[PDB]
């Protein structure tokens, strides 16, 4: 690179000839040497024209070697490349200058396969345009990227494979709402009994109940076992999550059945009827946007654990001040610190009930800063959460149609592989190129 | 380089520059693993499947046991076939048909290539297709280029045996017309 | 497309003549041939030069077809095309390559008048770049 | 469900209570008073903002561009008669000069 | 002790935190109850949390807040006066009316 101040220090150099009381200096390098000239590369027609000595500072790539000597002609004295004149221009300027820059304008792909070409690599990119030639080759790549058991397993991954497996899909997204429906229905306090205790519909009809809610569980449990031997890797299955839902949904009727009421205190079933809910989380299967949010509540969870903790924290700081506020009054229920916990809950998210408002000047004062501070805590979050959930579906409609595409291009090929043999055996029935391929098939003929 | 390839090969400058700019215009620089190489001669063989063949000869252009096949690994061999006398070609078609390079050629061995052979036909031969043909195929070969009697051919066996005929030595000249 | 290998094929075709007792092989098909030649497009005076057998890769076009011969020019040897010569270089890169790209500061009708002057077709523009185009056309369309 | 005077006293009478703290409205006439209750009352509000807070950006968005998008509809239709009238004007000048 | 430049720590924020969670605790043994009025320990109490923000060493995203806060103060202030100004306004409006 630094080749045009080598007579500069050999001129330095003669700081050292006077204390050289050393006997000898070395006899001098000399050897033939001829001046630069301009070479010209003609790039598909394009004229580029530079000294030699400016291609001659990187001899591990394609110009600096003698590998260049293959696109040499003798009779016109110029190089000549086959190739785009617009992306060997930032070549050029690399050799000249040493920075390597991205046009903003070029796909990224054929910056890509010229870079390949001529033996540069896209790692000393400069720093200049270096985050943007990251960004497009980032965009770029995500663009562009057994009769019994595995067929079952294509369509459970499948609901869409056959009728059949539509059928079976419409079926087990039933007896999940029924179950549901089930579970909220049996504590609707419904019928007078005009003789008897006012009691719900669910432990009034107590074995219509149990009907629907067994069928619905057996139905549950036996489809998990189907979907358990279907599995390939069985153990991939079991660590997911929708296994692990699927396994607390059923797991509250069985645990419940087995220690029933022979041994039983009210305070332990509540725990067993309310997981009787999770099993709504099974509509996962039939949704997107159900995954989606799931997808979505995942990648960005750096920022929900931000929420959950400057929410804590202004939590504690507003519930001290509004109780020390608000502590002495007349029936106060600012009682305790941890009390006051609920108040600032309820003004921080903008709700208010107003089963505890303030009566104290800095209680009021307090409360009215507190809502505005929760708006802005609340606030951060949101707008990446939307932006995340918006950017993850509009990724998945564009992942589903280049996927349908790619399907087209391939009959694409395939069909213009298979109008080239047609042309072979037409040839065969009776351009200047397909003569000698069509004489090699017709020589690979002897084969019989 | 140019020079030393121009001195190694039977081959002219321009014949060179001509190879070089092909074969880097089709594979640049990442110069060809074995599995460019057998996508590149599906191109020539449709109504058929290739890719057997295709590694039976990657492994013998590629003279050092590398991963990958160079230029000059890829310009020797194509002038030691188009170029050479017809006994370097011979003994590159045994070295080839030998697997385990030991200088012998066993039923398995040829058996393996002339599978090989019959696979690039495709689905649909216009004659009927068998697996005992194929043999038989092997079993002529082995009466046409044995005097060991030994079910074993080597290389003086195949290059005296093989010398002798005559169509097939008229066909061994093809490599000499359009180059 | 594939035409370079096409001497390496005839070379690895080695393995079946001794293995071809079958009696004949077929005759050569031998025939007149001349070497490639660089031949000068001369597009609205800017000069494109590249070998003929990099534009007889793709026959149904208007440069790969003898249509091309209605602008030749026997006095200067030259091709001269009265057409921009901004957009004709992503149809020779197209020939080179294999893909045909799209450059994303260009006018959308300007491209598809030179695409549908050249022959080409718009449904081979590379993946690489194919969204774009697709975008850029609907709102020229929509704005049309 | 078991509180003194508990209006909590079914699922379904539970919906309310659900609707009007997912919308950030709180009338107050139904609140928790135990420890759980409020917990998850204090969590049903965050999660109902969070999910409608998904539509708005959509709906918003496809309003403004539905607008925005009849502005240059009618624009360009406006443009199209001066054009129109251009040409005219233009062979109405090739016959007077014939 | 580490500072090394002992007046740039000091005037530093994280400082004046620290200086001011540690000092409710001395200024407030030093005037224990030996003489004491019930309205000015709770103010002693209520400084003890400002102790919180110390966690603004462990976690990045609360520097940030702050650092996005002291950016865009210039819309803190017309805030604060555009709100008082409704305040007052409606406040008049709904006083006069009610």
């Amino acid at each position: 690179g630094v080749a045009a101040w080598l007579p500069f220090a050999r001129a330095a150099a003669i700081g050292w000839m006077p204390v050289a009381n050393c006997p000898m200096p070395l006899a001098p390098a000399d050897k033939n040497k001829r001046q630069d000239e301009l070479i010209v590369l003609n790039v598909s027609g394009r004229r580029f024209q530079t000294w030699r000595t400016t291609l001659e500072r990187y001899p591990d790539t394609l110009l600096g070697s003698t590998e260049k000597e293959f696109f040499f002609n003798e009779d016109t004295k110029e190089y000549f490349f086959d190739r785009d004149p617009e992306v060997f221009r930032c070549v050029l300027n690399f050799y000249r200058t040493g920075k390597l820059h991205y046009p903003r304008y070029e796909c990224i792909s054929a910056y890509d396969d010229e870079l390949a070409f001529y033996g540069i690599l896209p790692e000393i990119i400069g720093d200049c345009c270096y985050e943007e030639y990251k960004d497009r080759k980032r965009e770029n790549a995500e663009r562009l990227m057994l009769s019994f058991r595995q067929t079952m397993w294509r369509a459970f991954e499948n609901p869409h494979t056959s009728t059949l497996a539509l059928v079976f899909y419409y079926v087990t997204g039933f007896f999940i709402a029924v179950s549901v429906i089930t579970n909220v229905v049996e504590t609707v306090p419904c019928g007078t009994v005009p003789g008897s205790k006012e009691l719900p519909c669910g432990e009034r009809y107590s074995v219509a109940f149990f009907c629907l809610d067994t069928a619905c569980v057996m139905i549950f449990t036996v489809e998990y076992l189907l979907r358990l031997f279907a599995a390939p890797s069985r153990y991939r299955f079991i660590r997911s999550v929708m296994s692990i839902i699927d396994v607390v949904a059923i797991m509250p009727y069985y645990i419940g059945l087995v220690m029933t009421n022979n041994e039983d205190v009210s305070g332990a079933f509540v725990t067993l009827r309310v997981f009787r809910v999770f099993r709504i989380f099974k509509f996962s299967r039939h949704s997107q946007g159900l995954r989606i949010l799931g997808y979505t509540l995942k990648s960005c969870a750096s920022e929900l654990g931000f929420l959950l903790f400057s929410l804590t924290m202004a939590i504690i700081i507003f519930a001290t001040v509004m109780f020390y506020a608000e502590k002495g009054s007349s029936a106060s229920k600012f009682t305790s610190i941890p009390a006051s916990f609920w108040y600032t809950i309820v003004t921080m998210t903008t709700l208010g009930y107003g089963d505890m408002v303030p009566k104290t000047i800095a209680g009021k004062i307090f409360g009215s800063i507190c809502s505005l501070s929760g708006v802005l805590v609340i606030a951060l979050p949101v707008p990446v959460i939307v932006s995340n959930f918006s950017r993850i579906y509009h990724q998945n409609q564009r992942a589903d149609k280049r996927r349908a595409q790619k399907k087209a291009r391939l009959a694409r090929i395939r069909v213009a592989k298979t109008g080239s043999s047609n042309a072979y055996l037409h040839s065969k029935r009776n351009s200047l190129i397909e003569s000698q391929h069509h004489h090699l098939l017709h020589c690979l003929e002897k084969t019989t | 380089g140019l020079e030393q390839l121009q001195e190694q090969t039977k081959f002219t400058r321009k014949e060179l520059q001509v190879l070089y700019r092909g074969f880097k215009n089709e594979c640049p620089s990442g110069i060809v693993n074995e599995e460019n190489f057998k996508q590149i001669y599906s191109q020539f063989f449709p109504q058929g499947d290739s890719s057997t063949y295709a590694t039976f000869l990657f492994n013998a252009f590629d003279t050092n046991h590398d991963g990958s096949v160079s230029f000059e690994d890829f310009v020797a061999g194509l002038s030691v076939i188009l170029r050479g006398t017809v006994d370097d070609r011979l003994n590159w078609a045994f070295n080839l048909y030998d697997l385990n390079k030991d200088g012998c050629i066993t039923k398995e061995e040829m058996l393996d290539i002339m599978k090989s052979i019959y696979d690039m036909m495709g689905k649909y031969t216009y004659p009927a297709l068998r697996e005992e043909a194929p043999r038989e195929h092997v079993e002529s070969f082995f009466q046409k280029m044995d005097r060991n009697k030994d079910g074993v051919v080597t290389i003086e066996e195949f290059i005296e045996s093989c010398q002798k005929d005559e169509n097939i030595m008229r066909s061994m000249q093809l490599f000499d017309n359009v180059i």
